[PDB]
């Protein structure tokens, strides 16, 4: 046989990137994927060579961000890759999960990939929160603050919990220190997850935006989809090179460069943009401990989701009501966003929690409700008695 | 352009040129004075010498040099 | 076109062609680019301040 | 919050560098520079800002130098141990007029002046945000306004009571070109600076932008072509069907 | 079909851990690669919580190391693993080289095989003398100056190679936080050529002390190789709970206490013991780039290892010349690393040019010359005529 | 190298922590700082070590606070950003005599005296060098040997040329505890000092490698029990071979 299919290494970069069977009417939506690992890339080799010239700290760090941007050469470009490349990595990741909710991908046999996603979205969230709180600027301070202090309301060990997170008594010189150990860290499990995501999806093969097999029309991976994921990844380098070059603290809040100062409060702590509707589902909440517990929940829904799905046809292409109600659940979601970007004012409180319930309806009641319902209308539209 | 940008990142960086010189005065230091200095991460001798120590210099037959070289 | 496959047949000096036409590429790029970027901003910059200065 | 809190919206003023291929007008650093050094610097530090980087953007060489040569630094100690200054070189950094941070706060009735070496890109609005915060003090705040006593009045500050004083008069500053030196004259001189401060590699940020996007728009399109190229024996495909005998 | 034989990641795991079919007439030799592993994992862990206490700057290296050895909880614990099990992780792959050379593993159809256990080797160097000169000691400051020189050798380029090394004019602040980056980041290859080293194993399942097939008594790997491992675990992490908590500081070199100084130069400049037959085989040649070209060539003349063994039975078990010529070769290599710990002094000048000679020509003339002769042995033995 | 440039071998003195169960001497430990304290520390500094690392290993709570309170630090400036001293406190380390570098070579001939933090783990021998080293000095160099002016001479320093002085005498400081203080005393209780100061793990490292090596000991008996156990199978297994009947 040939030299890719009888070599051990290359019989692994035939069989995933070479002659794997891909479903011919899959759309640009299905190139998320790739962009992702390129994005990944990009963050990691961003990562390393910004961190040849960073000091972790705490009266080194800020400093050290902008011996970055002033004294190294080409050191801007690193920076400003590096925060807006991290703001594009959550923008396609919302894109693909909203592309694996809207085309059923997550329905059997496709569980155990929903759920390895759904580890690799805790895992870059935790590490997007940790490499945020390494610019120590003032933001940076107060978010790790507030955050730990909502991992405080533990019952009878919190506390406990707390002082050995922060390594001390508040967010200080060990906590910057081990938060850059950390985030220099968690990005290596996310590759070791996406390997593992890799396996799920090969062992089934993709999904198609109709629902119904692919075994049929197969066409293979290399020149077709190798240019058609070059076409979106010219395009993605595009729209990171005008939010770089252009516009590059656009996306960013500007308290971020006020240095880390323990006792001067900002007018309104809010987080980077992305984390903002899971801050609102958590301010939401009348409650600390609940809101920790609902801010949790509000990614293990993502795990109930299989189960709820009650439609025999995969995916919402060929169905009114549960097209409508998505698009009702991602502008929702936005909403959210917005909502915990404003302060806890009359009535953002009302409609922060509205916003959370029609959240929890989507993923617990309106999911299940309408796929019954539109099974039935599908069976009696064409069945006569 | 990428691996001059990923690359060039890893060079001397703008404050590390700032004190690759030092420009010591020579109206500062005496006759019979040595100064070292650290510049460029290196020790660096400093002595201002009389004629006598010129003619001593520059009249040392070669051959009791490993190397040989004149003084100027 | 024409008849000419000395730039396509051979994978070789297709790939030389390529790698030349982008060191030439470089080069007339950026000289053109900078020309054009301190032609659009004439007397901002310092090379115009300077001159100005006596 | 009402608007008094949240303050009051800057405008959006044309800056000579806003747009997508318009740089810094290195004259306008040069007299923000001088502005700078006669009215703020008594109470603003600028302490990420090097002397080697005015060298070549708003000055000379020798003119950074003489500039850097009139400040005094702390040089390496001498053979017995005693320290010792030494007057300032290139390498060396802009400094503040107050030693620490409670000298700050006692010679400013306790207010802290906040380091200006990033206080453009750190504010909302930016630049318009320094402009109208420098030209936007009233004669006499509005009516029904108690002011603690030391603070000022400008809509623009969050909160409306600020702890500066009004220091931008007509023709405190003269210009080393001749210009008239009117307040708004001076506070758009300082707000470019500052602009320069916060962000030196602009220049070059928007020229190495140029070229990326240029590239990157020539890639995309040329990667249009080779999909719709390597995909056209797929796109025009055709099947037809004619169903089989079905004795077998 | 079992549960671990369906599933996709724990089929993985079957077939490398649980049914993996491995001869049965193994001895403990084949276990070292296991050894190595265990090892491994305990480099990086100790690395990662030792991190997150270190501050990379050059005014506060050594400092943050004491900082770990005194004020934090079981730090000397930490770092005496850490460097202790080090100096292990080498013994243990010292020994699991001379098992690859002595019973013929690199041999057809194990090329590639032995190939990544090269390629893992060099990047293990690679991750130790980076570490090293993390500690930024007197040895570590002054090895770093001297390795890097030994860069400045190339002709017409290695100047600019050096300076950009540096990322300066000599061993100063970017040197050490490079140093850190890059030594927090080579493990991680290492893991992954690992997991390919792994797989080119895989692909023809191990050797046998006797040479011959061991296709017709198979054993599997659960409860019998998994208990003889762990037998070796536990004396493994005896020995090494002997040398860190009972003698610690006997492998390491006492001048790394002493701060780093670039003015005083040490009296005798010598890198930690396992990397001294190589730098034996460096001094031993009187040019530098001829030194440094010759002490690569001691990595890679492994590498023309297999095409020179010309004898006919796989492994030195049977024969007695290739058995005794292999054990000068190991007291040669020893001899070695006691050559270069000396000074370059009369006669060991002398005795490294002639050690470093009889490695090079082990590795060239006394396997091809010998393997012939002990075939024809073989043949005119017991062929009559 | 001869034996004069790379120095005397310091001999196996019988120290009362050698062994892998002995611990320190506290009350030497105790007598070696106030060795320490009133002979080294005109020209020594301590600087990695804590004043909270001595209460309850060589003085008491109050005896570190009343000798901490005798030296002086910075304390954070007061309202007007002048600098002021605080007295020392737990928290604090022990200070040395010189200020920087520079003194400390115009003080001593210019020969740097190293910090003594670490000195008994950074010299090849360790207690046994440096015990040598203080109770080395001859009453006069060996006949040959032309010392610089203002050096000394004891053979365990490597190259003979030391830059100290001979600083231990007989009787001169008194000890609390009544122990006749000759100098082979206070040299040995100022070594075993300074090995508390380089190690101060080392009791809690002795006891814990001792329950290390008892559990692991344990452990690899047991699974050798356990190997032995489960390839029993394996090990009596037997094969016999009639070989087959050759027609088919
Ligand atoms: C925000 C930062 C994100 C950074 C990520 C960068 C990549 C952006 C990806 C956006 C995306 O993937 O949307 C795909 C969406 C669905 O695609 P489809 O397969 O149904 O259409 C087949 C096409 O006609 C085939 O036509 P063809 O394949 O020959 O060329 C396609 C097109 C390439 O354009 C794109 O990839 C998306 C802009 O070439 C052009 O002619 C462009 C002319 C300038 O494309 C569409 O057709 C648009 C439908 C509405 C989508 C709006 C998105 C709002 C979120
Ligand atoms: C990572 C990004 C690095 C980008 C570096 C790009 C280097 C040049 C690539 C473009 C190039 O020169 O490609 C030419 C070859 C062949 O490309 P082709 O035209 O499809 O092959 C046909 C060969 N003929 C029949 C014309 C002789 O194509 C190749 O040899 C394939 C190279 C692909 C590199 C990725
Ligand atoms: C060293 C390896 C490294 C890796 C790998 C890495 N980063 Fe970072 N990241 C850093 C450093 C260093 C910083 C702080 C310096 C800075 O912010 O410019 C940082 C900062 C950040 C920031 C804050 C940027 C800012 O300035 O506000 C975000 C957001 C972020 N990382 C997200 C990510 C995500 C998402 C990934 C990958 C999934 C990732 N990082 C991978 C090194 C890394
Ligand atoms: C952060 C992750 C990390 C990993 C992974 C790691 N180390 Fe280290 N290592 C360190 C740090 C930090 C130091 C410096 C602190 C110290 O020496 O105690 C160090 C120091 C060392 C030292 C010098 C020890 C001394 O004190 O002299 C050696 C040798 C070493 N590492 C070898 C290795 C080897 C071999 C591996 C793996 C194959 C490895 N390290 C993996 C963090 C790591
Ligand atoms: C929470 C959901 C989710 C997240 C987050 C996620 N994935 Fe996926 N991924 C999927 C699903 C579902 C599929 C298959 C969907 C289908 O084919 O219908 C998929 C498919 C893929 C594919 C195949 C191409 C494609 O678009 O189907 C790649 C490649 C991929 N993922 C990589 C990644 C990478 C890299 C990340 C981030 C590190 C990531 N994924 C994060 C759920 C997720
Ligand atoms: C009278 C002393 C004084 C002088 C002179 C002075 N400043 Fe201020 N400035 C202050 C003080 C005090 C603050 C702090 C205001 C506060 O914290 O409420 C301040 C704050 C500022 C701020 C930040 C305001 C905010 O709300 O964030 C800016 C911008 C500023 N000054 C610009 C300037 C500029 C430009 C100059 C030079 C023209 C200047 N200042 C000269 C005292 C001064
Ligand atoms: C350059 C030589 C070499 C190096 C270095 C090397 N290996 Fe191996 N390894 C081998 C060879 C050869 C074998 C096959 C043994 C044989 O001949 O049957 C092997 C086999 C193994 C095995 C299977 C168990 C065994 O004993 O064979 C493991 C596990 C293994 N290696 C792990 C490692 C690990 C882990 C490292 C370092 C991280 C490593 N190896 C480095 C050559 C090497
Ligand atoms: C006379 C001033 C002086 C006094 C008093 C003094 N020292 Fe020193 N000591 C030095 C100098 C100078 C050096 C280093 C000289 C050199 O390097 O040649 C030194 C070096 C040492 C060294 C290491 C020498 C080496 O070669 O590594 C030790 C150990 C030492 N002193 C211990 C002590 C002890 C213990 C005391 C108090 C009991 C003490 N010293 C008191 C000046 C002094
Ligand atoms: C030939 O027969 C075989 C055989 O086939 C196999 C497979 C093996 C087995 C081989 C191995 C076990 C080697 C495997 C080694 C690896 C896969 C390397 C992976 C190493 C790692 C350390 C994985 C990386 C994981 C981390 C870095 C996680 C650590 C994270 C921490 C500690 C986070 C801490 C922070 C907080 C907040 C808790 C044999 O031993 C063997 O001979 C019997
Ligand atoms: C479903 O079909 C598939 C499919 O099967 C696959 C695999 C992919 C591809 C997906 C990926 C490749 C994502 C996977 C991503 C990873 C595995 C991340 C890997 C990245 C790293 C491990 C980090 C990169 C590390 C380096 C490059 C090391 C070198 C870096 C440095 C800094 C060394 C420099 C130092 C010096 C001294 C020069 C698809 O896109 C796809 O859809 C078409
Ligand atoms: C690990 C990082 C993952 C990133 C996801 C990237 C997905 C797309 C990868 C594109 C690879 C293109 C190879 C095609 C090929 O070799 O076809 C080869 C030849 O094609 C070409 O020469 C393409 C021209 C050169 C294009 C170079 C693109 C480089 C820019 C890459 C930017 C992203 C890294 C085989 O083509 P053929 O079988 O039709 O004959
Ligand atoms: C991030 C990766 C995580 C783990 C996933 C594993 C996938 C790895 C993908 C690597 C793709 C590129 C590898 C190309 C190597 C192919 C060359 C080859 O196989 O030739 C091999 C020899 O390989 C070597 O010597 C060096 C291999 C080192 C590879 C280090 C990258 C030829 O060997 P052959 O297959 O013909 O067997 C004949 C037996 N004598
Ligand atoms: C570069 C490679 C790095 C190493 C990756 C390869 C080695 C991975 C070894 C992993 C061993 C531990 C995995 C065991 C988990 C088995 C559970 C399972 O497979 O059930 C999966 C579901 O798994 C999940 O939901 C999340 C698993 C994430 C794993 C996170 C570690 C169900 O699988 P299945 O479809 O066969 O079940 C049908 C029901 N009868
Ligand atoms: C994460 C990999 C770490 C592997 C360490 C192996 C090196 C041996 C030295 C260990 C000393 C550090 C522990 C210690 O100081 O304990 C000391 C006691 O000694 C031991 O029990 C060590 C026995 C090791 C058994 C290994 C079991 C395998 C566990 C795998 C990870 C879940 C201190 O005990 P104590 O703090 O008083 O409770």
């Amino acid at each position: 046989m040939a030299f890719r299919k009888s070599n051990v290494y290359l019989s692994l970069v035939n069989s995933y990137i070479i002659d794997s069977p891909q479903p011919s009417s899959i759309n640009y939506w299905w190139n998320m994927g790739s962009l992702l690992g390129l994005c990944l890339v990009i963050q990691i080799v961003t990562g390393i060579f910004m961190a040849m010239h960073y000091s972790s700290n705490i009266e080194l760090a800020f400093s050290s961000v902008e011996h970055i941007m002033r004294d190294v050469h080409n050191g801007y470009i690193l920076r400003y890759l590096h925060a807006n490349g991290a703001s594009f990595f959550f923008m396609v990741m919302f894109m693909h999960m909203a592309k694996g909710l809207y085309y059923g991908s997550y329905r059997s046999p496709r569980v155990t990939l929903w759920n390895v996603g759904v580890i690799i979205f805790i895992l870059t969230i935790a590490t997007a929160f940790l490499g945020y709180c390494c610019v120590y600027g003032q933001m940076s301070h107060w978010g790790a603050t507030v955050i730990t202090n909502l991992f405080s309301a533990i019952p009878f060990v919190g506390n406990d919990i707390v002082s050995w997170l922060w390594g001390g008594f508040s967010v200080s010189n060990p906590t910057i220190q081990r938060f850059f150990a950390l985030h220099y860290l968690v990005p290596f499990i996310i590759a070791a997850m996406v390997i593992m995501h890799l396996m799920a999806l090969h062992i089934h093969g993709s999904s198609n935006p109709l629902g119904i097999t692919g075994n049929l029309d197969r066409i293979p991976m290399h020149s077709y989809f190798i240019f058609k994921d070059l076409v979106t990844v010219f395009l993605f380098m595009l729209i990171l090179a005008l939010f770089v070059f252009y516009s590059p603290n656009t996306l960013g809040h500007p308290d971020n460069y006020i240095p880390g100062n323990p006792l001067v409060t900002p007018a309104s702590i809010v987080p980077e943009w992305y984390l903002l509707p899971f801050y609102a589902i958590l301010r939401s909440i009348p409650d600390k401990l609940l809101g920790v517990i609902t801010m949790f929940a509000a990614i293990l829904v993502l795990l109930v989701l299989p189960f709820t799905d009650r439609s025999v046809v995969r995916g919402n292409t060929f169905k009114v009501l549960s097209k409508f109600f998505f698009f009702i659940f991602v502008f929702n979601f936005v909403l959210l966003g917005q909502i915990g970007a404003c302060h806890v004012e009359v009535p953002y409180v009302l409609m922060g929690q509205i916003a959370t319930f029609i959240y929890f309806a989507y993923f617990l009641i309106i999911v299940p409700v309408i796929s019954t319902i539109e099974n039935v209308l599908f069976y009696i539209g064409r069945v006569n008695k | 352009s990428t691996v001059e940008t990923f690359i060039s990142s890893m060079t001397a960086t703008a404050d590390v040129l700032a004190m690759a010189k030092v420009e010591v005065n020579l109206a500062a230091i005496p006759l019979g004075k040595n100064v070292v200095v650290k510049w460029q991460g290196k020790p660096v001798f400093i002595r201002h010498r009389t004629p006598h120590e010129i003619q001593e210099a520059n009249s040392v037959d070669m051959s009791a040099l490993k190397d040989p070289q004149t003084d100027a | 076109s024409s008849l000419y496959k000395t730039f396509f047949k051979r994978n070789a000096v297709f790939v030389g062609t390529i790698f030349a036409g982008a060191f030439v590429f470089q080069t007339v790029f950026d000289t053109a680019i900078t020309s054009w970027y301190e032609n659009h901003n004439k007397g901002k910059l310092w090379k115009d301040v300077k001159a100005r200065i006596a | 919050m009402t608007a008094a809190e949240h303050g009051l919206h800057a405008p959006a003023y044309a800056w000579s560098h806003n747009g997508p291929f318009e740089t810094f007008d290195h004259a306008s650093i040069r007299r923000g520079y001088q502005v700078y050094r006669e009215v703020c610097a008594a109470c603003h530090s600028l302490d990420r800002v090097a002397w080697r980087t005015l060298v070549g953007v708003s000055h000379t060489n020798e003119e950074v130098r003489n500039m850097a040569e009139e400040f005094e630094y702390d040089d390496e100690p001498d053979e017995q141990g005693n320290p010792k200054k030494r007057p300032g070189k290139l390498s060396d950094y802009i400094p503040g007029p107050y030693p620490n941070e409670q000298a700050a706060r006692a010679a400013n009735q306790g207010a802290l002046p906040p380091d200006l070496s990033l206080i453009v890109k750190a504010r909302h609005g930016g630049c318009d945000y320094i402009f109208s915060l420098l030209t936007g003090y009233p004669d006499e705040p509005p009516a029904g306004v108690a002011l603690p006593p030391g603070s000022n009045y400008n809509p623009y500050f969050p909160g409306g009571s600020i702890a500066m004083a009004r220091v931008l008069f007509d023709d405190m500053v003269e210009y080393e070109d001749g210009t008239p030196a009117t307040t708004s004259q001076m506070a758009k001189d300082v707000t470019t600076f500052l602009n320069w401060c916060a962000e030196p590699e602009h220049d070059e940020r928007k020229r190495l932008g140029l070229k990326t996007v240029i590239i990157l728009s020539s890639l995309y399109l040329l990667s249009i072509w080779v999909k719709k190229f390597k995909w056209a024996g797929i796109k025009t495909r055709k099947f037809v069907f004619n169903p089989p005998k079905p004795r077998k």
